[PDB]
């Protein structure tokens, strides 16, 4: 079975620092690659970040962020810093259908709970 | 009235399961002797028009969405690539700081930085000495680090071998066989969606010539359906599965790289030799691909009537171009001739439909190493092909990934689309199942055996 | 008239020709290796399995252990005529590895009945 | 500062390597115990 | 099935240059050595250029011609240069016993058509 887990977020003080994670148990790790998006309140779900074999980010990230990816534990990271207020979203970790990154939401087949993440 | 019990050995019924199949090539290349990817040198040879005998009274229920056969296949492309670069050499010495800048023989206004002309020392044949080569390279394959200093891409991920120039990767059919014990199914149907019962289904020990392309989009080489170009799909309804179109007139393609590459040999120690490009003879000119005007038109006319079914009549049917994302999603990324393409697709799928001699041109772009889609790290290495690559190819599908819309606005927007590279192999293997025979049944009868 | 040739037609006619689907039962490289032991291997189950049994390779082996009403409830006649085994097996898919039970023992139970039988003498 | 119970046990070295390019070469150092490292002929 | 396809050659004007091939096709090309014969019009054949694991020369090369084998396309090529008259003849390919070359003709027992090659 193919499932995925989160690290924990919370709240983070403007212009702060925080790290999350992603650990794909189910399939194989050198065999997908995994992104994540965010779901702003009253909007659509948008591509935020993503490592297959290069990385990949949004228009608004303007390099703040950084994603690399562990084989080893098999998990992917996201070292978001400067975490401006309007940032604040739910988070989600998603892979995608093979070794390619989609900027649009239904390029992946198997999405994760959900993390909570705000600024004030 | 009283009646016993028998067993009958070597009864005909099946059960669902699965198994590990094996080679079934023709014999004819056999003389031509290459032991490329795709192997036949190791191989049980192929049989002349396998024993594919009709079946009547028959049904049987096909599920191509969850086949086991195209699982089993694609683990076994990944097994086979690995193996065949294990003789090749490494590109670990090749690693080192390049001092590029750019190439002026009147290059045409079409591209300006995308060949650059690159020199660095390397190490010959003695140890003792060193040589300073020069070698083009695509502006896809070198970043800048601080001018002019640049390095290969991929020296900071993971070292990579080049391709065997011994080894070919053009198509090859590979047909696929059954073990004894087991039977191969494969349905006939000409309205057969990808699920559900199959009526006329038929029986073979070996499947007709199945040819893997490597494509992320418009699959090429393709299985022809034999009538009313086909949407096969999982849950339509869903938009995040993917939908193969099939169709049965095939639209010509034609693919060239126009610029005159020379290659030229360079030692990378006793015995390791390494291939870069060399001086570009005439003018460059951008690799592109063309498709017919008129033909095309009328192949997207009959998927969008075809796809109405699905969504109504009185539905705005409009395509558009890709998603936007890595670089080999956005185009359509196609093996030809030894070297690897990326073409631009927007021209296209770019038109609006109402329910009421030209050729296409679209450029390309060209990378002589990719990053494998058999893994994540591993990279590769093409070397280049002399003097001018061109191959035509059958266009017979199409693999579209619906946009989630809203209910309202019945504007339904298509988007081309894949990467999977397992729904490459499905479209030819939707007609085929594998399954279990299992003679000795019992049924009533009577008898009294003798004491 | 071939390999599964007639497996959607009647299952009393289905017995006319029963050698077709045994016969060709038994006919990377790993792969190929391990394919075959595992072919080699299933058949032996199988004849195993009916050697247990009052026969060896009869290829008809009817039993003499008393057939159940209820697991069919069907006419001895009208199931013979116009229903394929593929139907068949179906209806008594259920009721499978119990009859297989009941089939060693009335042989180990006849066999020995034979063989003190054949030691009055 | 230390603890008493062991002086001579962790030893901070320091040595060339190469880095991702062949041709530059980067000065890294790591801690190894006493008992991976061997004298010859003082650092 | 064991067969050999020679190139081109052809008519070339006196001190040119000219390029041969032989491509082996049936058997494995790295158990067998190649090597070419001369036959010129009222003499017998005699031995031009041939290489095994180290190249060879007849008497008469005198260096001036080149051997080379490619393992890749499994043929073997032959760089003829400053072609005097004398040198005319019909050029066969042949394939030794086993990675050995020997100046005898009959240490060979597949030879190719012959190719004619004439210098004015
Ligand atoms: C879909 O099918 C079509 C139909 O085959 C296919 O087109 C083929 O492309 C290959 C590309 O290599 C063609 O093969 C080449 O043809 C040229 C023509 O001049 C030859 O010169 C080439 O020979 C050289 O290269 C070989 C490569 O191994 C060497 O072995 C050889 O010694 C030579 O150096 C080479 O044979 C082929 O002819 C066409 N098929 C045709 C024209 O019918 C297309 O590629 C397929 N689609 C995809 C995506 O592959
Ligand atoms: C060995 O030394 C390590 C380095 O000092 C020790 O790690 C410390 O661990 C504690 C608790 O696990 C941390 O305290 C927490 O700090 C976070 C803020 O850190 C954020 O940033 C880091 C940067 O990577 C990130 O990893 C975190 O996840 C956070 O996002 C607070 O939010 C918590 O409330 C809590 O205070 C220390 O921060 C951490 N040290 C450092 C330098 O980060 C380790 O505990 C030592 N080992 C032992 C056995 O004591
Ligand atoms: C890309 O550039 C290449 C280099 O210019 C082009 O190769 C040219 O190909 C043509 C026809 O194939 C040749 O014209 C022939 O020349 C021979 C004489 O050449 C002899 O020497 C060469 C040296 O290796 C040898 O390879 C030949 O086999 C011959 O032995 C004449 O005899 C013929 O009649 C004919 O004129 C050119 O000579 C050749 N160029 C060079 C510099 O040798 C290639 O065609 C270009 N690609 C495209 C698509 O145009
Ligand atoms: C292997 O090398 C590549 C190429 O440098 C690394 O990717 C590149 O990493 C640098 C920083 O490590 C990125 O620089 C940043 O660029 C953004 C603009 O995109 C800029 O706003 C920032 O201020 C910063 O300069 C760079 O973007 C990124 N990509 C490219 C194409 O250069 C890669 O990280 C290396 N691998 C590892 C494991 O570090
Ligand atoms: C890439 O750049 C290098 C150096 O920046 C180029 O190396 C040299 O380029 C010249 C012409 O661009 C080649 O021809 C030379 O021309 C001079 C003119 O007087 C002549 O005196 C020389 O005898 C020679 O013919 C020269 O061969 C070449 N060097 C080598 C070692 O080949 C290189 O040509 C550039 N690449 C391309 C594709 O132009
Ligand atoms: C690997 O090294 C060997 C040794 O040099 C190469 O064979 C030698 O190649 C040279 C020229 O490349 C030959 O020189 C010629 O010698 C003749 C006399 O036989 C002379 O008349 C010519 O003017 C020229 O100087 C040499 O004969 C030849 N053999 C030996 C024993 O040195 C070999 O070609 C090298 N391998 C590769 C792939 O290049
Ligand atoms: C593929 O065809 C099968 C039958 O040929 C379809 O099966 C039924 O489809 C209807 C809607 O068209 C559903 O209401 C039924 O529940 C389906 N039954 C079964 C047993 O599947 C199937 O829907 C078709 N699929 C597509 C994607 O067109
Ligand atoms: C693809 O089509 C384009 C036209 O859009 C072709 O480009 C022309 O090709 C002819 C061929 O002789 C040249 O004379 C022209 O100069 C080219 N340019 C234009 C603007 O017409 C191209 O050759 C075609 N390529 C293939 C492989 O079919
Ligand atoms: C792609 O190339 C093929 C062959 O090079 C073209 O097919 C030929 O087209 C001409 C057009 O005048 C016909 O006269 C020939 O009979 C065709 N031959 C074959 C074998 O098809 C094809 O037209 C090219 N594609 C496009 C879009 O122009
Ligand atoms: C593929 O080609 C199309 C045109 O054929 C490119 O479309 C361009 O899109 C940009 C984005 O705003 C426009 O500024 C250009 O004007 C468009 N081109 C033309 C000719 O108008 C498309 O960008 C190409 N694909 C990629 C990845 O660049
Ligand atoms: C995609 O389709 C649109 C039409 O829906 C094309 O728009 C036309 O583009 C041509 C070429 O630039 C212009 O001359 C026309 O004026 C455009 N139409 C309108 C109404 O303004 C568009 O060009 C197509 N994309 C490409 C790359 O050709
Ligand atoms: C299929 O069944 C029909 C009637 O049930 C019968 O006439 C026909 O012969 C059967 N098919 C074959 C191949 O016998
Ligand atoms: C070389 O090409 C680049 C674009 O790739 C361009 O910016 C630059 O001006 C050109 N000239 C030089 C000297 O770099
Ligand atoms: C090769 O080494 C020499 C040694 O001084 C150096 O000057 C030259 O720049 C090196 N080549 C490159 C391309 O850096
Ligand atoms: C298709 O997806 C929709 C989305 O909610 C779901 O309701 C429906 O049950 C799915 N159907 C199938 C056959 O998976
Ligand atoms: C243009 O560049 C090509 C490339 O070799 C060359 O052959 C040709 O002579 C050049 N023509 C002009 C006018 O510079
Ligand atoms: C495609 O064909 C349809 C009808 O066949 C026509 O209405 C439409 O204008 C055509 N489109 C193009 C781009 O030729
Ligand atoms: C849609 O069109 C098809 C054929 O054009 C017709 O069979 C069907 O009844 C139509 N349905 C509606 C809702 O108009
Ligand atoms: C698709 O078209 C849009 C139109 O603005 C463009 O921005 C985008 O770059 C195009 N995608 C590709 C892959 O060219
Ligand atoms: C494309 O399809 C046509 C029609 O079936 C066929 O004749 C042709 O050989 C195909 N092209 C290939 C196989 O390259
Ligand atoms: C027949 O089946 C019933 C219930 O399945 C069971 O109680 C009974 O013992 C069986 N009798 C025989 C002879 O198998
Ligand atoms: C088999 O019978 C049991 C109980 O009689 C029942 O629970 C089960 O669903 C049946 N399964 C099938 C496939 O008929
Ligand atoms: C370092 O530790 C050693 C014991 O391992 C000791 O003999 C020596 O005096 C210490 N100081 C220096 C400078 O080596
Ligand atoms: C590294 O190389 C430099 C080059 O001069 C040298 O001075 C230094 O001592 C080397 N590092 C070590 C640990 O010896």
């Amino acid at each position: 079975e193919v499932q995925l887990v989160e690290s924990g977020g919370g709240l983070v003080q403007a212009g702060g620092f925080l790290r999350l994670s992603c650990e794909l148990r189910g399939s194989i790790f050198n065999q997908y690659a995994m992104a994540w998006f965010r779901q702003a309140p009253g909007k659509e779900r948008e591509f935020v970040a993503g490592m297959g074999a290069v990385p990949h980010y949004g228009e608004f990230v303007k390099g703040r962020f950084t994603i690399s990816r562990d084989n080893a534990k098999s998990t992917v990271y996201l070292q978001m810093s400067s975490l401006k207020p309007e940032d604040t979203a739910i988070y989600f970790c998603a892979r995608s259908k093979s070794t390619y990154i989609s900027y649009n939401s239904n390029g992946y087949d198997y999405w994760g709970r959900g993390t909570q993440v705000t600024v004030s | 009235e009283n009646l016993w019990v028998t067993v009958y050995y070597g009864v005909p019924v099946w059960k669902d399961a699965e198994t590990t199949l094996f080679c079934a090539s023709d014999a004819k290349a056999y003389e031509t002797e290459k032991h490329n990817v795709w192997a036949t040198h190791a191989c049980v040879p192929t049989d002349p028009n396998p024993q594919e005998i009709h079946l009547e009274n028959v049904t049987e229920e096909f599920n191509m969405w969850k086949n086991n056969m195209v699982e089993q296949m694609h683990t076994d492309i990944i097994s086979l690539w690995d193996q065949s670069l294990k003789p090749c050499v490494k590109l670990t010495p090749l690693c080192v700081t390049l001092q590029c800048t750019n190439v002026t023989n009147n290059i045409t206004d079409d591209m300006r930085g995308e060949l650059k002309n690159c020199s660095f020392n390397m190490t010959t044949e003695l140890r003792d000495k060193k040589q300073k080569v020069y070698s083009l390279f695509y502006r896809l394959d070198v970043v800048q680090i601080n001018n002019k200093e640049y390095r290969l891409i991929n020296c900071n991920t993971s070292a990579c071998t080049q391709a065997c120039p011994k080894v070919s990767f053009e198509p090859i059919p590979i047909h696929y066989c059954a073990p004894a014990g087991f039977a191969i199914l494969k349905c006939k149907d000409k309205k057969f969606n990808g699920t559900g019962p199959c009526p006329s289904v038929s029986t073979v020990q070996c499947t007709h010539g199945i040819k893997p392309v490597v494509s992320t989009q418009l699959l090429l080489n393709g299985s022809l359906a034999e009538e009313e170009v086909m949407i096969r799909s999982e849950n339509i309804t869903n938009n995040a599965k993917n939908i193969l179109v099939q169709f049965n007139t095939p639209v010509q393609i034609n693919c060239t790289r126009p610029n005159n590459n020379t290659r030229k040999s360079i030692r990378i120690g006793p015995g390791q030799a390494f291939y870069a490009t060399g001086d570009i003879i005439g003018d460059i000119r951008q690799a592109h691909c063309n498709v017919s005007k008129a033909t095309w038109n009328e192949t997207l006319g009959k998927v969008v009537k075809q796809l109405r079914k699905h969504f109504g009549n009185n539905t705005i049917i409009r395509f558009a171009n890709s998603s936007g994302g890595d670089l080999e999603v956005t185009t359509h990324s196609f093996n030809c001739g030894g070297e690897f393409f990326y073409c631009n697709t927007s021209g296209l799928f770019n038109s609006t439909w109402i329910s009421n001699n030209d050729s296409i041109t679209l450029p390309c772009r060209i990378k002589q190493i990719i990053n494998m889609w058999q893994r994540i790290g591993q990279c590769m290495y093409a070397p280049p092909i002399q003097g001018v690559i061109r191959c035509v190819s059958n266009i017979t599908g199409l693999i579209l990934t619906r946009d989630g819309g809203s209910t309202n606005s019945t504007t339904e927007t298509f988007r081309p689309g894949g990467g999977d590279m397992r729904d490459n192999w499905r479209s030819e293997l939707y007609k085929y199942k594998v399954v279990k025979i299992e003679p000795l049944g019992v049924a009533p009868t009577r008898c009294k055996r003798r004491v | 008239l071939g390999f599964l040739g007639a497996a959607g037609s009647t299952m009393g006619a289905a017995s006319m020709t029963l050698t077709v689907q045994a016969r060709n039962l038994l006919s990377w490289g790993i792969k190929q290796l391990q394919a075959r032991v595992l072919a080699v291997e299933r058949y032996l189950r199988d004849q195993q399995l009916l050697g247990i049994w009052g026969c060896s390779g009869k290829l008809i082996c009817c039993t003499n252990v008393p057939w159940n009403s209820s697991w069919s409830n069907r006419n001895l006649s009208e199931i013979w005529d116009n229903m394929t085994w593929l139907q068949w097996d179906k209806e008594i898919s259920n009721y499978t590895q119990i009859i297989y039970g009941l089939l060693e023992e009335s042989q180990n139970q006849q066999e020995k009945n034979e063989q003190d039988l054949l030691a009055l003498d």
